């Protein structure tokens, strides 16, 4: 299969999002593809494993008021991070239609 | 050269059908809005439809002519009680003509 | 040719008259999303029976739009089919694929409908209570400047781009004051004698200042000072004068 | 023409572009300088060769203050 | 038109003086820009859009970085330049910071391990 | 495409996204044109308009159930926390006129911002629905989220705290 598939799903994968052709192997270990070009993959799909943990974690303690003042403004900073990181991820996506 | 023909004016309205080159192009004038040409247009159509309808023997051609400022002259000479061009003393410009001519009478 | 050409070009005419049109564009999703979306559906085997539809695209609903809201009634489009105005459905726009369209214009419609009845009330002062003639007084006031705002927004289709995200957002104070004209409207109207059916109406004014006690108050109190014009006059006339008057028996204190 | 009116668009668009990326680094250039820049840079020129010169000239106009 | 003239169209911009006012220094132009016309290094508009972004971290900057991006996709949507590697080169040549070693950080190939 | 998901966010879903009263705004559709996984990018956007449609729903209504001047003065101020939301979506519109490659990731980083007001808030209103607050305690309730742990909804409540003391000093002024 062509290359212009995986450069799409992996472009998905940086959201912490399955792609079609990649989705998630285990809760705790990285994304599974469903010679050269596919080893390359799992090291860019690390970045989409590290980032749901991180993701998942300041989603629910934003929200938890008994966790505190302190805390809820982690997150918010936590938050505020993964903002400049989907700065890049914008770009990554309208470029398509080099990029590799 | 280019950027000396850049600076030509371009319609600030941007297109909704293309997004690819959207310079406008405009939402195209009614004819209720447009009014000295578009009026030349109706008027021009309108007596032509009239002469149809009667067959051909009432003949007024010129929704104008001569001018406004011409016509309110010589109505001005009909007030001395003499002589002017349109007198020896839309088609609807007589019956507009009429009392106005007839105060000079 | 002659007058032909100049319609060609420089006029629209595809919605008003019943005659189809195809317009040319690049299309490229930003733009073609009513059509990607018909091939999509058409891929899949409704099986196609489409409705029928003459293609209007946006920028002509939003004068028709203009118009309704302004006052003036019985267009092409918004035309009653049950007493209240609705769109018609001869529309797709090249994207949208008409089904947030059906629905903006059906909430739009929802709309023109209540000025729809307010403009009828006038209607119907054209073709002795004198607290309505009062009445229509203040609601004219509301109408010539309300009409204004439409109007103006009507040469800005003449003179750069406008769609319906600046239109809605542009009559929001408006759409505030006509909610309160709905509820004072159904009072004027809800009554047997002429001096009840004013007080209930004159009434309400009184009641719904004190409601919300801030722009609505100021049409409020705009309505407030024209209506209880008459009652100004026809009390200063029973305490200077002296007699009494009848007016069907008008007035409120009879002796 | 209509579609000679959309490409004379579609080059104040790049130039807009080169405008932006101008400012941004807070170059020397000036906007009128720089439609020079473009029509010596779409006939394939050394970039390295200009740059020697406009700093000479801009050092020549601190040989004329 | 000739570039030869052109080159004395933007002796006119930077300088107060006029085309016609020195030839001293359009003797220097036409030394230095013939034999050196028409690319001999080989091209390349990656390293150029991470050496301006290279700059704008040396401006403390990592939003108009990105943004940058967002040109150079607009700048290859319009399609109309012939070198986008040369122009930005150039502008990147002459950036001003508004406020070491180098020649071993990466630049461009001479062409002299290939045949012109 | 650039209108739709500008109204969808707003009060108008349209065909591409369909209403559940639950939470809606659901799509799964698969996109040949734009994705599979873009559905997913969409769902993450989605919570917001969802949040946006109750507002405006809780809004209609007011200006046993509630009642008082006093939810005369919380949605009062809850029209002005959704203003920059408003202008923040003219501004992608306006974007998207002339830009050719820009897609739906564009406004889901865009609007990531908006992910923290919208909640914080939606939780708020779900707790003055399901326990009768429409009173003097509301002032309570809106005092402890203005002291908050998310900056958005720290600065909000603030300013819709000031105007429902503006009402209680006109019945303070009447009776003193």
């Amino acid at each position: 299969i062509t290359e212009a598939a995986l450069v799409r799903d992996i472009l998905y994968v940086f959201q912490g999002i399955d792609g079609k052709n990649i989705k998630m192997n285990n809760t705790e270990n990285c994304y599974k593809v469903e010679r050269s070009l596919r080893d390359t993959a799992v090291r860019l799909s690390e970045l989409g494993w590290l980032h749901n943990k991180i993701r998942r974690y300041t989603d629910q303690r934003s929200l938890d008021r008994s966790f505190g003042l302190v805390g809820q403004s982690f997150c918010a900073a936590l938050h505020q991070e993964l903002r400049e990181y989907y700065r890049l991820l914008s770009v990554l996506h309208s470029q398509l239609q080099s990029l590799t | 050269l280019w950027e000396a023909a850049l600076t030509y004016e371009a319609s600030k309205r941007r297109c909704w059908e293309r997004v690819g080159c959207p310079p406008g192009h405009r939402e195209e004038p009614y004819l209720t809005e447009a009014g000295r040409d578009a009026f030349d247009k109706f008027c021009r159509l309108h007596q032509g439809e009239l002469q149809l309808l009667a067959g051909g023997v009432l003949q007024a051609p010129q929704p104008v002519l001569v001018k406004e400022c011409e016509l309110v002259k010589d109505v001005l000479n009909v007030l001395i009680g003499v002589v002017s061009a349109t007198f020896s003393l839309p088609e609807s410009i007589s019956s507009l003509l009429s009392e106005v001519a007839e105060y000079g009478t | 040719p002659d007058d032909r050409s100049w319609l060609e070009h420089h006029v629209v005419h595809q919605y008003w008259t019943a005659r189809p049109s195809q317009f040319p564009h690049s299309l490229h999703l930003h733009s073609n999303l009513a059509a990607v979306w018909d091939q999509h559906l058409y891929s899949s085997d409704p099986l196609y029976v489409p409705d029928d539809r003459v293609l209007v695209t946006e920028t002509q609903v939003i004068r028709e739009t203009l118009w309704l809201l302004s006052g003036v009634k019985k267009l092409f489009i918004f035309q009653l089919i049950d007493g209240k105005v609705t769109v018609r459905n001869n529309i797709i726009v090249t994207h949208l694929t008409h089904s947030c369209l059906r629905s903006v214009l059906e909430q739009i419609a929802a709309y023109g409908q209540v000025v729809f009845r307010l403009q009828e009330f006038i209607d119907e002062v054209m073709g002795p209570f004198r607290t309505y003639q009062a009445f229509m007084w203040a609601l004219y006031k509301y109408f010539i400047s309300f009409k204004e705002e439409l109007a103006e927004i009507e040469k800005c289709i003449i003179n750069t781009t406008i769609t319906l995200a600046i239109v809605v957002d542009k009559l929001a104070p408006r759409l505030s004051q006509l909610k309160v004209l709905h509820k004072v409207f159904s009072t004027g109207v809800a009554e047997t004698r002429n001096v009840v059916r004013a007080s209930h109406l004159l009434n309400t004014l009184y009641k719904a200042i004190l409601e919300y006690d801030e722009q609505t108050v100021s049409l409020l109190f705009s309505l407030w000072v024209e209506t209880v014009r008459p009652y100004l006059q026809t009390v200063d006339e029973w305490i200077v004068h002296g007699h009494l008057w009848d007016g069907a028996r008008e007035f409120i204190i009879q002796r | 023409a209509a579609a000679a009116a959309a490409n004379l668009n579609a080059v104040r668009e790049t130039m807009d572009v080169l405008l932006e990326i101008s400012r941004i680094l807070n170059t020397g250039l000036d906007m009128e300088t720089l439609s020079i820049c473009v029509r010596l840079c779409e006939q394939g020129i050394n970039p390295e060769a200009l740059s020697s010169v406009i700093k000479e000239l801009r050092k020549a106009t601190e040989a004329l203050k | 038109k000739s570039p030869n003239v052109l080159l004395q169209n933007l002796c006119c911009r930077i300088l107060g003086r006029s085309e016609a006012d020195v030839a001293q220094q359009f003797q220097y132009a036409v030394r230095v820009i013939g034999s050196n016309f028409a690319p001999t290094v080989e091209r390349d508009e990656f390293l150029v859009a991470e050496k301006i972004k290279k700059e704008l971290i040396r401006q403390r900057r990592e939003a108009d970085a990105a943004l940058f991006s967002e040109l150079h996709r607009k700048l290859h949507s319009q399609g109309v330049l012939k070198n986008k590697w040369s122009i930005l080169y150039l502008l990147l040549s002459l950036s001003e910071d508004p406020r070491s070693y180098a020649t071993l950080f990466a630049q461009a190939l001479p062409r002299d391990a290939h045949s012109t | 495409m650039i209108h739709e998901l500008l109204l969808a966010l707003s009060g108008y879903p349209g065909s591409i996204f369909t209403w559940n009263k639950r939470s809606g705004l659901q799509v799964s559709q698969d996109f040949p044109f734009l994705h599979p996984s873009e559905t997913s990018v969409l769902n993450r956007l989605c919570r917001l308009g969802t949040d946006y449609i109750r507002f405006t729903e809780f809004i209609e209504q007011y200006t046993g159930g509630l009642h008082g001047i006093y939810l005369r003065a919380f949605c009062t101020g809850l029209d002005s926390v959704l203003q920059p939301y408003r202008q923040a979506l003219l501004d992608l519109e306006q974007e998207f006129l002339g830009d050719p490659h820009l897609s739906i990731s564009h406004v889901n980083y865009f609007l990531d911002q908006f992910q923290l007001l919208f909640p914080s808030v939606m939780v708020v209103v779900e707790q003055i629905k399901s326990q009768k607050i429409h009173g003097c305690q509301i002032l309570e309730t809106v005092y402890k989220h203005s002291c908050g742990g998310l900056p958005p909804v720290r600065s909000a409540l603030e300013k819709i705290l000031a105007v429902c003391h503006g009402v209680m000093y006109k019945q303070l002024s009447a009776w003193m």
